[PDB]
Order: structure tokens, then C-alpha cells, then sequence
């Protein structure tokens, strides 16, 4: 009994630490997300200004966009909790070889199998896709946004120059980030419920 | 019995109520019930798209 | 309409959230009173010891 | 008489231990219950938002819901008193074979 | 716990909101949302050519 | 989050640690009572001597 | 028997309980359960990096 | 920019430094409580003496 | 390297064997205290035999 | 959450505690005879050695 109890207090502390780790991830994804908001604006007025401005001015807008991208890769390659990068592809949700997932199995109780798994995946190449992102589309749409000089070639009807495709994949990246954040906040709620359960078990 | 007061539940209760006050401050200082991602996930994503 | 909707999601009824703030404080401090009274029984046990 | 008495003190301690076991179950069911409150909210605004939002946003709400579910199975598969899971189907109220209750 | 209030987030929050007010003054005293080069780069360069 | 984590490690639940403080004091003083009663038997042995 | 009270165990017990109170003061005066390096070593090193 | 930089060096986050001020006061006064309780054990030793 | 599924790296195996060691120590202590009770009963029996 | 390094630190604490286990099992003596060690294996393979 006593061993169980002390491991339950330690279980409370464990889950609290897990919540904190997540909160780090959620500050990071928050800032990344705000970046994608700014990017979306730049893509919309890249939309109009592809029919008002020149390819030069679109190169300037592109300079701003690529800078924001380098911040995305930055946050995904600096965000660490206990020196372990969370956002990078370390914890691919489903590796082709499932052995490589390296899933975040936090301790939640004081006995065997009383754990919960977690996954994170986000970087520059966090755009549309199936298993990999894709090639010319859907990976660079977050890394190298097409509004360079390409965008003046066509309106929406190439699927790799088109306005509609590009913007759709921006909103896709925003959808993946928002989904990730939603999952993580859900984990925080779960862990809260677990702390209460452990508190009653300690009682 | 002396090693165990029954009012340890007042300490878990007190930590819980304190945590409530903490969320309250984080909502009042921010004016946002979605201040942290947690505590409303779906509402966040909706509000974000 | 969408800034309104976002607001209805994201923002706080800060009046209500303050009444809640007050409330949670009173519950905390009340629990603290109960702790203060809780730590007075073992001393009575000691009075029984001597 | 003396044997009865000492077994009555032990009977008091027994029932107290039983109460405690139950209190564990009731903390667990308390948290599960609060989860179902949150779920109910998510189903109501799933109600409206099924006529405001898209199927995508309903997939996001669903992600939150399924997470809460995994917490339900979690509590039902972690709640133990003396290492014995209480909430799970171990103690089905009326097994088809009543021997298995 | 006493070494760490949870409301340190109210201090980061307060510094952020103050910084917001600072940008507000720099826009209202100047009447320019491009007062500093930052906060709109592309819009600047467009407005400059 | 890291100041929070450090705090969860380093800091004290000083309410709980005070209830513990009280408790340990009562156990000490109770043991002292038991000492006071313990030093009363040899004198009864002396009463038996005379 | 007079050279040896059984309640010497009350003196070892009393020294132990006193030592408990001593740790309690060192935690309450400091607000730190890692006040001394001892009593949590791993938690210290984690908290220190 | 240089007055800003100097300020970021020299000045104080006086809100934060006040929360710290409060904190250090509470730690002092708490240590004082622990002293008050600490000076109560020798008197119990005296009770054991008589 | 692994969560629970090697039986010599796994969490569950390791912790299970910690609780096993605690079980062996607790069993030993229980036996020994039982011996103390037994010996007490024997002292009383010997006291009556001396009577 | 932590790295293999921090687990090496935790391990240092654990191995220390172990060396205390072997310590108590190799110092616990009554009339200079070690009790806890494998001297009194509950059932030796050769029961003569118990």
C-alpha cells in the first residue's frame, strides 16, 4: 500500500510535469500559428498584387514570407523541454516502420501499463500530404511559397502555380497545426482529470 | 490517530481551488478563455480558422 | 460578424470571471481556515497525554 | 464472546476499508462524470455547428471527443484499489452465467 | 509553494500588453502603421517604390 | 513552464509541510510524555524495597 | 530490572521525531524541499540543469 | 535604441521585483515563525526535568 | 529504448520486480514478526510450567 | 521527458541505495554473526547447507 501511495504522489508530479512539457509545445505552436496567420495575409495580398504589382514586388513579399518560414523551422528546431526537441520529426505520428515512433509514454499511475502516449509532428514542411508531404506541392507551400514570379503565370489552374491551391495548402498547414494544438490541450485536460483521480486515491 | 489528519482533503481541496484562481487570473489578465490552448481545444481551432 | 463570433469564443465575461475569481479565493481561504482548525485536535490529544 | 468481540472490531475496520475502496471508485466516477459533462457540451455545439461548421471542424471537435473517450477507458483501466481494477467489466452486475459475477 | 506565484504569467502578460500600448503610441503619435520598418515590411517596400 | 517545473521540484507545499511540522512536534512531545511515565516505575520498585 | 528501561526506545523515537521537526523547519524557513543537497539528489540535479 | 538598451540593462521590472520583494518578506517572516516554534522544545525538556 | 515490451528494458517488468523484491522483504519481515508472537506465547507457557 | 544523461544521474542515486542494501545485508550482525546474508538460504540445493 505505502509503495503504491508514494508512487501516486509521484504520479501526480509526473502528470504535472507532462502538462508543463505540453505547455511549452503550445507556446511554440501558438507562435508558429500566428506566423501562419501573417503568411495567410501575405498570400491573399499576393493574390491581388499578382494582378497589381510586378514580379519584383512579389519577390519582396516572398522575402518576408521566406523569413517567416525560417522562423517556422527555427521554432521547430529550437523548441526543447529538458533539451529534447519536441516539434521536429522525432515523434512522427506513424512512422513507416512503427518501431521508430518513439512515442511519449508519460507515467500516470504507480503501477504497470498506467501510461498515456503522445505524438508531435511539425516543421517547415508541415503542409498537405498523405504519407510524405509531396514534392513540388504541399511541402514547399509552407517552406517556399510560390508567390515568387510564378504566381503571375496563372490564376488558379495549375495546382502548383494556382492561387487556390497555394492558399488551400496554407489553410491546410493551419489545419494541421490547429489539430495538433487541439490534441495537446486535450491531453492537458486528461492529465488534469488524472491528477484529481490520483488525489482521491491518495486520500 | 495522529500521522493522518482527515483534513489533508482540505489541502488537495486548497490546491484545486488555488489552481482555479490561477486559471481565473490567466483569463482576466489576458481577457481570453482560450489563453492557453487547453481548456478549449475545438473552440480554439474554430476561432483560429 | 466573424470578429463577433471569435470574440464570443475567445474573450471572457470578465465581470462573471471576476465574480468567479472572488469565489475561488473565498473557497481557498475558507479551506485554509479549515486547515487551521484541523491542526488543533492533536494538541488536545496531547492535553489528554498530560 | 471474546472471539466475537475482536471480530467485531475487525468488522468495523473491514467496513471502513470497504468505504475507502468505494471512495476511490467515486473519485474515479466523479472525474469520468465531469468528462461526460464536457462531452455533452461538445455534442450540443456539435448540434448547432453541424449547421454552421463544416465536416472538417466536426472532425476537430471529434478529435477532442475521442481524446475524452480515451480518458474514459483510461480511468476504467487504471482505477485500482489494492491493484484490483474496479470499474472495468470484472464485476458485471449480472453476467449471462451468474457464476461469473 | 511560495518561491513561484502562478501569476508571473500576469507579468509576461503585462509586459506584452504594455508593448502593445507602446506600438499603439508609436502609431498614433506618428499616424503611421509603418512608423518603424518592422511590423510591415512588404507593405513598406511597396509604399516606398 | 520550466520555472513551474523547477518550483514543483524545489518548492514546498508549505501548508502540508506545516501540518507535518505540527504532527512531528506532537509525536515528539508525546514521546516525552511516555518518557515521563517511563521514569515512574523504578520508584515503585523502591516503594517495594521500603 | 532497573539499569535498562524499555522506554529508551522513546528516546531514539524522540530524537528521530525531533530530527523530523528539524527537516520541517529547514523546509519551511527555506520554502525548499531541496534545501540541503540530501533528501532529493536526482530531483536536485534535474532542477539544476 | 541605446537608451532602450541601457534601460533594459540598468532598470528594474519593478512589478516583478515587487513580487520578489513580497516573496522574500514572506520567507523571512516564515523563518521567524520557525524560530518561534524552535525555541519551544527546551522548555519541554524542562517539563521533563520537573 | 522501449516502454514495456522487452522484459529486460521494459518499465512494467522492472517495476514488477521492484514490487517483487518488496514482496520478498515484506514476506520475510512478516515471518519474523510471526516468530516473535510465537516466542511470546512460549514465554507464557514456560512461565506457567515454572509456576 | 528527460535524457539518458539525467537517467544516469537518477541511476547514480539508485545504485547508491543499492550499495546501502548490500551494506545492511553485509553489516547486520547479532553476536557478530551476519543474519541477512545468504548464510541461511531458506532451501539450499543441498539441504545439509541450510
Amino acid at each position: 500500500m505505502r509503495g503504491q501511495i508514494r508512487g501516486l504522489e509521484m504520479a501526480s508530479k509526473n502528470s504535472q510535469d507532462g502538462i508543463s512539457l505540453i505547455q511549452t509545445a503550445e507556446g511554440a505552436l501558438t507562435e508558429t500559428h500566428a506566423i501562419l496567420q501573417r503568411v495567410r495575409e501575405l498570400v491573399v495580398q499576393a493574390g491581388n498584387t499578382g494582378t497589381q504589382d510586378k514580379a519584383t514586388d512579389l519577390q519582396s513579399i516572398q522575402d518576408e514570407i521566406s523569413a517567416l518560414t525560417d522562423e517556422i523551422d527555427g521554432i521547430s528546431n529550437r523548441t526543447e523541454f529538458h533539451g529534447k526537441k519536441l516539434l521536429d520529426g522525432t515523434y512522427k505520428v506513424d512512422t513507416a516502420t512503427p518501431a521508430n515512433q518513439k512515442n511519449l509514454v508519460f507515467q500516470i499511475g504507480a503501477n504497470a501499463t498506467q501510461q498515456i502516449s503522445v505524438n508531435i509532428e511539425d516543421m517547415g514542411a508541415d503542409a498537405l500530404g498523405i504519407k510524405e508531404a509531396d514534392g513540388s506541392i504541399a511541402a514547399l507551400h509552407s517552406v517556399n511559397d510560390l508567390d515568387v514570379t510564378k504566381f503571375a503565370d496563372n490564376a488558379a489552374d495549375c495546382a502548383d502555380i494556382g492561387f487556390d491551391a497555394q492558399l488551400k495548402v496554407v489553410d491546410e498547414a493551419i489545419n494541421q497545426v490547429s489539430s495538433q494544438r487541439a490534441k495537446l490541450g486535450a491531453v492537458q485536460n486528461r492529465l488534469e482529470h488524472t491528477i484529481n483521480n490520483l488525489s482521491a486515491s491518495g486520500e | 490517530i495522529n500521522h493522518n489528519i482527515a483534513a489533508l482533503n482540505t489541502l488537495n481541496r486548497l490546491s484545486s481551488n488555488n489552481s482555479a484562481s490561477q486559471k481565473n487570473m490567466e483569463k482576466l489578465s489576458s481577457g481570453l478563455r482560450i489563453n492557453r490552448v487547453g481548456d478549449d481545444a475545438a473552440g480554439l481551432a474554430i476561432s483560429e480558422k | 460578424n466573424l470578429t463577433a463570433a471569435e470574440s464570443r469564443i475567445r474573450d471572457v465575461d470578465m465581470a462573471k470571471e471576476m465574480s468567479e475569481f472572488t469565489k475561488n479565493n473565498i473557497l481557498s481561504q475558507a479551506s485554509q481556515a479549515m486547515l487551521a482548525q484541523a491542526n488543533q485536535q492533536p494538541q488536545n490529544v496531547l492535553q489528554l497525554l498530560r
